[PDB]
């Protein structure tokens, strides 16, 4: 033929059948192992996820939300993440003890279910009403974006405390249980809005620690809707949203390090 | 600890570069022993 | 072109001095006339040569900047601008990828064109040698006045005058001389001088007296001739054209490279395209389906293999170097591994060219001398009353000295004022008596016959240095049988004694035999003068006999010949045991060149020639089956007559060959015709008449010390000290490169798998990219440079002087059996064990192996930053990232560390590691300093930004060593049954 005869060709072949079969046989043992000294409930590492992310519904396009009022198929597409995740947050979707729970309505301190074990069943998550969201189809106008603090097993976010000077300066500093998040742009052409659970801009302390999706499942993170109703209009205006903590860290590189990066433009 | 464990989204890269760097020196150094045997 | 020049020269050597005249419209007496000299000028054109046109260096480099893996390359460069250029107009991409990896890329193609034009040199002047052999000025007779005139201004037609000393400006026909005396080894490669005298003396123009050529100088005396050829159009002119002329062609090595370069190339653009639109089917935007074949072009050429290659020739030519034995051409480091046939010119070469005492007869014994030139034979005779006799009259009898300051170097090596034969007498007193001057200070010389051509004899009349004597000795020596004309005793062991018939016939014994061996025979003889009849005053005349010239008493006879270098002998055994034809071929006589042929072995002991078994036999050679006859001894007379056809019969009917009497343009035919049978030539040689084969040969080797310019520009190799054991030396360590590149490219090859498989996974599983770009130029041009350069230093396996000299048309430098161990075995083992250590690095930060299926859609979206692992947590976009490239760090770690048993594997091809064990001090080296290259590259701060290369845990770089072992293990039980059945099963398919 090619290369070789017949009877040739067959012995290349039952070789390497069975040669690559053993390697494939080799390669997934080494794969079980690698699995069993793994744990169900938590991850060997965390220091790559350590400080928290911040993270929102509108999808940028580039860190970015422009759009026209007058228009209506020109913000239909932030509606569609929008909606998205605020459909997570249904009452419907939240029935019976199991496996919710009614938690304070106001923020509160943190809640030990235990270990990362079994040895009980799906840890009780709080509860979390979309309705705790005042004013947010969503702002058709003067958009009314919903921020989000990314899950982390065993994680327990701590705020700062009111020792020295703070950026919003001592007002409504519920120090003990709230996690701040407060926008900023100078350049201040806005109307920041914040609406959250207790009325608070921040995150109840509450919902805290994640005990992960093996050992809570149908688990709710507190959101904080943020409303930029601005008197401006027809130019790109750089917002960004910050959360403060002790846990809580930036970096130049991500830009979403524990804070927002958000260009709206309402060029109507 | 419960509410203070911290060290669990922490690692020591600081120190591992510092000893992988010695490392990497001294198996550079210790090669050149070894060619140095004759030239 | 150059078929004109390959044939044998007519003349007019044959007409009277008169009628030459009338062909050029000259004066034999007036000479040209100034106004018909210039005339002549500008219709001839100049008496010079011509230098062929060379290829510019620009256009040389440029070449290598396309031949296969340079073109992938460059399609890469390009196309990574291509899809820089989409970006810079689609999405503002503030990146530097594309742009940065096409700069990158259009460098590595730059260097690597740097290195192959580096071993691709062809340093060659030839035609500079033959213009520096005119001399800048000639004599002539211009309107019956001699001028000097600028030599180039000499035409075909002028009456030319030379003298000793001085170069022949051009062809001339002799017309009239006196004593003049010529060196034609620039024709013959023998420097004994030759009479010139206007009479023709031979139907061959390259034999007769009457004719002076180009390249050529008078030794002695005076003549006078006209010019019948200039510039281009002279005999050694034309030779300067042909061996300028030749093209130079493709080595063996050079051949074998290309050959690889197209079935790499060939996979390359297999993979590539058929992965290309492997991705389009599977709907992968054209903005992505470059970059993916970016990759694959990155992963399938072997960026640093051409250069590895070129250092490993380097390396193996600096310790050639270091035996005295220098390398022009790269290449030619290896050809004479692969040669097959050795074409040796004799004199200079295989012989020290120096007439040298080989034997002498006297008490009726046949004694051999020392003939090497450290000489590392043993003594004769010292005892023997009768040599001392035939000693004295070998120093007395001889007008030959010793030039002035040479007392440093050693007898055989220093410079004599005499012929050739006083010369070898003078040595060999000197040598085994002590100083000669000595002698002749002792037994001062009254008078003298010097040796003359009718006499045949050279006499002359001494003071014996006995006191008790202080009489008058006699000696002469000349042609042995008229010296025996002359003799009525003999010397017998101290006391004379009559000439009887006896032992009359035993010297013509010891004559026949001697004679026989190819060797120039004297006779000696002295007579101790009556004292009563010669007083202590008597006047002795020279010119008329004024004493007796017979009677005398016959000591003893001496033989010479120039001999063969000491190591010569047992170099071409060497040659032949390795499988090398060795063919004899030399401007020699054949009786010479014949008797050296048996003494350096070229002929065997028992082999005979048709004219052999005819002699012996006592019938016709015509009545000869020349079957029968293994040897052949072929005249440059009748290969004249022979077309190639013929040639190429004589070549492959006979073992033992040898070419006698050949042209330079005859020596040229036979290389040709052993090339055209399929054979690698080797030429070796010293002379101007060398030249045209040396160029032609896939080899030239020229002796450095001995060798004329000429030879040494027309060679690939040179050995500076004239050690002919070098050429065994050159195809030994020609045949063990060889086998390394093997070894250097298997295990450069075998890391390409790794750098393939994960582009491949990346598309067909929809996983996050395993290995970078970046990451694949950090091991091709990084870690595996040193470890596969120091593969060069491989002891060999076994004795390769015992196998035969490879195939070149079977025996290839890379073959299927290469690619199924690199590509189907090992590098596929080291692709798996990459992959684990990335499925290790996801799954500790919380991405386990079965949720990494058809997640790069989310994976590589920048807008995302918040993609949930397998624990339910959630990741931005950099933070992921920061794990994807420490994977492709770990990869790459992994890479290097199963590349630490393949570089251990590929050391031996058969031998276990066990047997050849781990002495190779450059290759532990490599294992060292790529460690370090990888850690340094890892740790080292800021590298996560230039590279993108990130710190490893200490527990990621074990990952691959269980990987690691398994290679070594496997690779350790396949050799193992390579050597415990030589059968073929594991052998014809795995053995590289
Ligand atoms: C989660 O809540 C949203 C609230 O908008 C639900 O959207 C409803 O969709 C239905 C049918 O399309 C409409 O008739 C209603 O007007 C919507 N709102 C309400 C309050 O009912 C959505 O269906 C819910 N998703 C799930 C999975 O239950
Ligand atoms: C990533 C995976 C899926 C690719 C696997 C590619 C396999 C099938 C390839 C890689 C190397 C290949 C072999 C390389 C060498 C030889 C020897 C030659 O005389 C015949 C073909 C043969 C035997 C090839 C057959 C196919 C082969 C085994
Ligand atoms: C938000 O909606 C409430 C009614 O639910 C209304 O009273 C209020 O004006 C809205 N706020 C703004 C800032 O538009
Ligand atoms: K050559
Ligand atoms: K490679
Ligand atoms: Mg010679
Ligand atoms: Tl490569």
């Amino acid at each position: 033929f090619l290369g070789r005869t017949g009877s040739s060709w067959f012995k290349i072949f039952l070789f390497y059948l069975i040669f690559y079969g053993c390697l494939a046989g080799i390669f997934i043992g080494t794969i079980q192992v690698l699995l069993l000294t793994l744990s169900d409930f938590e991850p060997k590492y965390q220091d790559r996820v350590a400080p928290p992310g911040l993270s929102h519904a509108p999808y940028a396009i580039k860190t970015e939300i422009s759009f026209s009022i007058s228009n209506p198929k020109s913000y239909e597409s932030f509606v569609k993440s929008m909606h998205k995740l605020m459909d997570l947050y249904n009452e419907s979707s939240q029935a019976g003890n199991s496996p919710f729970e009614d938690c304070s309505d106001t923020p509160a301190d943190y809640i030990k279910r235990g270990d990362l074990d079994d040895s009980q069943g799906q840890k009780k998550a709080c509860r979390f009403s979309r309705m705790w969201l005042k004013n947010c189809g969503y702002a058709e106008g003067k958009p009314c974006v919903v921020a989000k603090l990314n899950r982390i097993i065993g994680f327990y976010p701590k705020p700062l405390k009111n020792t020295t000077d703070l950026p919003e300066e001592l007002q409504a500093n519920y120090n003990q249980y709230v996690l701040p998040l407060r926008c900023a742009a100078r350049e201040k052409i806005g109307s920041i809005e914040y609406f959250g659970l207790g009325g608070y801009a921040g995150f109840p302390l509450q919902y805290y620690p994640y005990y992960g999706k093996r050992l809570q499942k149908k688990y709710l993170q507190p959101l904080l809707a943020i409303q930029f109703t601005n008197l401006t209009q027809n130019m790109e205006l750089r917002i960004e949203c910050k959360v403060y903590g002790e846990n809580i860290d930036y970096s130049e590189k991500d830009r979403f390090r524990g804070r927002f990066e958000v260009k709206i433009e309402v060029k109507s | 600890e419960g509410p203070d464990n911290d060290e669990r989204f922490t690692y020591d890269y600081y120190r591992l570069r510092v000893v992988g760097l010695i490392v990497a020196a001294v198996l550079c150094v210790i090669g050149i022993i070894i060619l140095l045997a004759g030239k | 072109l150059d078929e004109l020049k390959k044939e044998v020269s007519m003349d007019d050597h044959k007409l009277s001095l008169d009628e030459l005249h009338n062909k050029y419209g000259t004066d034999l007496t007036r000479g040209l006339t100034n106004a018909r000299a210039k005339e002549i000028l500008a219709r001839d054109g100049p008496n010079s040569l011509t230098p062929p046109p060379t290829t510019p260096e620009w256009i040389k480099f440029c070449r290598q900047l396309f031949g296969g893996f340079s073109i992938l390359l460059w399609i890469g460069a390009i196309l990574c601008f291509l899809a820089y250029g989409i970006q810079a107009a689609t999405e503002d991409e503030p990146a530097n990828d594309n742009l940065y990896l096409g700069v990158v890329l259009s460098t590595v193609v730059i260097v690597t064109g740097c290195f192959s034009y580096y071993q691709e040199a062809k340093s060659s002047r030839i035609m500079d040698s033959f213009k520096n052999m005119v001399p800048q000025q000639a004599l002539v007779i211009r309107d019956g006045e001699k001028s000097t005139i600028n030599a180039e201004f000499v035409v075909a037609g002028d009456l030319v005058e030379v003298k000793g000393g001085d170069r022949i400006p051009a062809d001339l026909r002799i017309i009239s001389a006196h004593g003049c005396k010529v060196d034609n080894s620039s024709l013959t490669g023998e420097s004994e001088p030759q009479t010139r005298s206007p009479e023709f003396s031979s139907e061959n123009p390259l034999e007769t007296r009457n004719i002076a050529f180009f390249s050529t100088n008078c030794v002695e005396g005076t003549a006078r001739g006209v010019v019948v050829y200039t510039g281009d159009r002279t005999v050694m002119g034309r030779i300067a054209t042909l061996a300028s002329g030749l093209e130079v062609g493709r080595t063996p090595i050079a051949i074998e490279i290309e050959h690889f370069i197209h079935i790499i190339t060939g996979v390359a653009v297999f993979l590539g395209v058929s992965f290309f639109i492997l991705s389009l089917i599977l709907g992968y935007s054209w903005l992505e389906a470059v970059i993916f074949l970016i990759g694959i072009i990155v992963a399938n050429v072997p960026e640093g293999l051409l250069a590895t290659v070129t250092v490993c020739l380097t390396l193996t030519a600096k310790r050639m170097a270091r035996k005295n034995c220098l390398v022009k051409n790269l290449e030619a480091v290896e050809t004479l591994g692969s040669t097959s046939t050795i074409c040796s010119d004799k004199t200079g070469t295989l012989t020290q060219n120096r007439m040298t005492v080989a034997h002498m007869w006297f008490d009726n014994q046949i004694h051999e001398a020392d003939t090497t030139e450290n000489q590392s034979g043993a003594a004769f005779d010292k005892t023997s009353a009768t040599w001392s006799a035939l000693s004295r009259i070998a120093a007395l009898c001889n007008r030959a000295v010793f030039q002035a300051g040479q007392d440093n170097v050693p007898i055989l090596k220093r410079s004599v004022a005499g012929d050739a034969s006083e010369s070898a007498l003078l040595k060999c007193i000197e040598l085994c008596c002590g100083s000669v001057q000595g002698m002749r200070d002792r037994n001062p010389k009254i008078v003298e016959i010097p040796f003359n051509s009718t006499n045949k004899y050279q006499l002359s009349i001494h003071e014996n240095e006995k006191s008790s004597e202080s009489r008058y000795l006699l000696v002469m020596k000349g042609a042995p049988e008229r010296i025996l004309d002359r003799c009525s005793t003999i010397l017998l062991n101290g006391a004379e004694e009559p000439l009887k018939e006896d032992m009359k016939e035993a010297f013509q014994n010891a004559y026949l035999e001697l004679g026989g061996l190819g060797e120039r025979v004297l006779g000696f003889c002295h007579f101790a003068l009556p004292e009563d009849k010669y007083n202590e005053g008597y006047p002795f005349d020279a010119d008329e006999p004024n004493f007796p010239t017979t009677d005398l008493c016959f000591v003893g006879l001496m033989a010479m010949i120039d001999p063969p270098r000491a190591a010569v002998p047992d170099a071409v055994g060497k040659c032949r045991s390795a499988g090398i034809k060795v063919i004899m071929v030399t401007g020699d006589h054949p009786i010479t060149a014949k008797a050296i042929a048996k003494g350096v072995g070229i002929i065997s002991e028992g082999n005979e020639t048709i004219e052999d078994i005819a002699a012996r036999l006592n019938i016709p050679i015509g009545q000869v089956n020349p079957r029968d006859a293994k040897a052949c001894v072929v005249h440059g007379s009748d290969l004249k007559d022979l077309s190639t056809e013929v040639l190429d019969d004589i070549l492959h009917y006979h073992t033992e060959i040898v070419f006698a009497r050949t042209s330079p343009q005859q020596k040229l035919i036979i290389v040709e015709g052993c090339q055209r049978q399929g054979a690698i030539v080797a030429v070796t040689g010293d002379g101007v008449n060398d030249s045209p084969a040396l160029k032609k040969a896939d080899i030239g080797v020229a002796m450095g010390i001995s060798g004329s310019d000429v030879s040494k520009q027309a060679a690939d190799m040179i050995l500076l000290d004239d050690n002919f054991a070098s050429i065994v030396t050159g195809v030994e360590e020609g045949r063990l490169i060889f086998d390394n590149l093997k070894k250097s490219i298997a295990y450069t090859l075998t890391s390409n798998i790794p750098e393939i498989t994960p582009f491949l996974v990346f598309i067909i599983g929809n996983v996050p990219l395993p290995l970078g770009t970046v990451t694949i130029l950090c091991i091709d041009l990084g870690t595996d440079m040193v470890p596969a350069i120091s593969l060069a230093y491989e002891q060999a396996e076994s004795d390769i002087m015992k196998r035969q000299p490879r195939n070149p048309k079977t025996d290839k430098l890379v073959n299927e059996r290469l690619i199924s161990m690199a590509y189907g075995q090992i590098g596929m083992i080291q692709a798996l064990g990459g992959f684990f250590s990335y499925f290790v690095i996801l799954a500790e930060n919380g991405f386990l192996p079965m949720d990494l299926i058809g997640k790069r859609v989310r994976w590589d979206d920048r807008w995302i930053s918040d993609v949930e692992d397998s624990f339910g947590q959630q990741w931005t976009y950099e933070q992921r990232k920061i794990v994807e490239f420490t994977c492709h760090t770990s990869f790459f770690i992994s890479i290097v560390v199963v590349q630490w048993a393949d570089l251990i594997i590929c050391k031996t091809r058969r031998n276990s590691i066990f047997q050849q064990g781990m002495k190779n001090k450059i290759l532990i080296f490599g294992l060292f300093e790529e460690t370090a290259l990888a850690a340094f590259l890892s740790y080292c701060p800021g590298t996560d930004v230039a590279l993108r290369m990130y710190p490893l845990k200490p527990s990621w770089w074990f990952c691959a060593f269980p990987y690691s072992l398994i290679i070594f293990l496997y690779d350790e039980m396949r050799r193992f049954i390579i050597r415990r059945s030589p059968g073929g099963w594991v052998e014809q398919e795995t053995y590289y």
